[PDB]
């Protein structure tokens, strides 16, 4: 967005001195076919399980019984005859 | 205000009229004026 001299204009572009035409040119790099090579194994053996993990303990429990239930000999009261 | 202009050579001149001129004498001038392109700026 240059404003034209009218003082002082002047022209296009001159030819000048040049960088031999075909050294501007590149050749197009030829690939060759190519292979991931080895046959991999199917499984690695993993520094850190793979799994979840808890992050609280619970306790757990199991039931027991407890015995054969014997019986007793209380003490045993006096009789209500007009005492008590 | 009126500045001079000719279109033939030596149509206006400077004059002077010595009265005494040693050896080695001479006259040096000095002018200022406008002079013209041609082709004019055109615009651009």
């Amino acid at each position: 967005m240059a404003l034209i001299n009218p003082q002082f204009p002047y022209a296009g572009p001159v030819p000048i001195p040049g960088p031999a035409p075909t050294e501007t040119m590149p050749l197009l790099n030829y690939r060759v076919e190519g292979r991931i090579a080895g046959i991999q194994q199917a499984r690695q053996f993993m520094p850190f399980l793979q799994g979840p993990h808890r992050e609280v303990a619970e306790q757990t429990y199991y039931a027991i019984g407890t015995g054969i239930q014997m019986g007793q000999t209380f003490n045993q009261p006096l009789i209500n005859t007009q005492e008590g | 205000d009126k500045p001079i202009y000719t279109l033939q050579y030596g149509n206006v001149g400077f004059v002077v009229n010595p009265k005494t001129v040693n050896q080695n004498a001479r006259l040096l001038m000095g002018y200022e004026y406008f002079t013209s392109r041609t082709e004019l700026v055109n615009a651009g």
